[PDB]
């Protein structure tokens, strides 16, 4: 369980009822709002995030018109909007560095489904001050708070990239390498969903 | 390193450690352009919004969220139903202080309503470099410590600064917002007609019409409001030269 566990895989088709459930969900989508790995708004709404979680948070990050098709995304899916993390990009000089305004942050939407029991909540706050690094890689911050938030906890990363796997996370995506799997009641449900070891739409 | 650890170890909040050409002619252009002062005061629930003309180039809405006391407000329900379309001019723009709670879901609800598309998200983040030791009361759905307002930009009709505005937190009690809001605003040119909604007597500036209920004096004229931007200055964008 504990070590970082992940699955190449295009999300769109891999059956995730053979993961269980998770106490926190994170997703950074590929949202269409102008690209190789992009989803449609529909493919978006029909992802089965409802089977992943009974009691618990989604962090969902969201640029552009995705702030609002996140929203509806995270209503469709069952959870409710309860907070908005934003994190606030700096230079390695804590310097910072959407047509009217230039942008300083990025924008990772808060939901809840239930009512989640024995969570650590405000023990952060809801600003992130953290160095950009390559294109598109979030900080490593939000794993640190997450983890103080719901330590211990089973979590699942979808559209993760190698330097996203994470102990205690199982991480999702199309450019991970292979599947390295370690839980084994997740590998029990893969071998006998997948015997010979793909996964096609 | 990990600023999110030293909030947790310290009470220190991340954003406390963010460290910081002439646009100075362009708000000079504003200076010169902006209408005298104008302001009401009128109880915006039983007031038809109507009365206020012309239409206008930009509102500002600082509703008195409830949220905003932890020491008359305005609900969601209150504010959604405000007939803003009305008096919104058909190429215009809406900044609306939605706070860092429901609004920041219920206040994109009024702006597609009043047919406006957000086009920016505006985030007054505070410090806290004078009180580390004061904890936040939580809000009962809140995850974290909530450190940061939204204002949110709308666009309706077809068609320099950061998203960002970084202060320290008032006092208790002092529910004003940065006056940086109304820089960011007048910087982007849209217009001479401006409109603060639920203004204060303490938020009176020129080139603006201030309507609120708790406003102490009046002196707005809609003829003479109009007279303003009567030919040949009806469509200045307030960072051009007068007319001679
Ligand atoms: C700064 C931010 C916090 C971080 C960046 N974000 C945006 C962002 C940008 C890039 C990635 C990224 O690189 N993610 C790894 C990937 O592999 C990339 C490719 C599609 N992707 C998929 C896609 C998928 N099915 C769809 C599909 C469609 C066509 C063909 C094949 C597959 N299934 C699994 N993963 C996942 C993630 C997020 C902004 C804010």
């Amino acid at each position: 369980l504990f070590p970082p566990q992940w699955i190449c895989c295009d999300i769109r088709y891999l059956d995730v009822s053979i993961l269980g459930k998770f106490a926190v969900v994170m997703a950074d989508p590929p949202w269409d709002i102008h690209p190789y790995g992009t989803l449609t708004d529909d493919e978006m709404r029909r992802l089965n995030i409802p089977v992943l979680q009974d009691d618990g948070f989604l962090f969902l990050w969201v640029t552009g018109r995705a702030m609002e098709l996140g929203r509806e995304c995270l209503n469709l899916w069952g959870y409710e909007r309860v907070d908005e993390i934003i994190w606030v990009k700096t230079n390695q000089l804590q310097r910072i560095i959407g047509h009217w305004l230039n942008h300083g942050k990025e924008h990772c939407l808060v939901g809840v489904k239930g009512n989640p029991q024995g969570f650590n909540q405000g023990l952060d706050c809801d600003v992130i001050v953290a160095e950009v690094r390559s294109t598109s890689h979030k900080p490593d911050e939000i794993y640190g708070m997450i983890e103080r938030l719901s330590p211990g906890t089973r979590k699942i990363e979808l559209f993760g990239r190698p330097h996203n796997v994470q102990p205690n996370w199982i991480t999702l995506g199309n450019q991970l390498d292979g599947i390295h799997l370690l839980d084994p009641d997740v590998v029990a449900r893969f071998k006998q969903r997948y015997p010979d070891g793909i996964i096609s739409k | 390193n990990d600023y999110c650890q030293h909030f947790v170890d310290t009470g220190h909040r991340p954003q406390n450690f963010i460290r910081d050409e002439l646009i100075r002619l362009k708000d000079e252009l504003i200076a010169k352009s902006n209408t005298p002062p104008m302001y009401l005061q009128a109880d915006i629930e039983a007031f038809d919004i109507r009365e206020l003309t012309p239409k206008f180039d930009v509102i500002l809405l600082e509703p008195p969220l409830e949220e905003y006391y932890r020491e008359k407000c305005w609900t969601w329900d209150d504010i959604m139903k405000l007939e803003i379309d009305e008096i919104a001019a058909p190429r215009s723009f809406i900044f609306l202080w939605c706070g860092s709670g429901e609004g920041l879901d219920l206040g994109r609800v009024c702006l597609r309503k009043w047919g406006y598309r957000r086009c920016e998200d505006i985030c007054w983040i505070k410090t806290n470099k004078n009180n580390p030791g004061k904890t936040k009361t939580l809000d009962p759905k809140a995850v974290f410590q909530r450190t940061k307002e939204h204002c949110l930009m709308g666009i309706k009709g077809t068609v320099v600064d950061i998203d960002l505005i970084i202060t320290e937190e008032p006092e208790i009690g002092n529910i004003e917002k940065p006056v940086e809001i109304f820089h960011i605003i007048e910087h982007f040119c849209l217009g001479r007609r401006r409109l603060h909604l639920f203004g204060r007597d303490s938020t009176i500036r020129p080139g603006w019409l201030t309507v609120g209920p708790t406003l102490t004096n009046s002196n707005y004229n809609a003829e003479t409001y109009a007279s303003y931007f009567s030919a040949p200055n009806s469509y200045l964008t307030g960072c051009t030269e007068e007319i001679e």
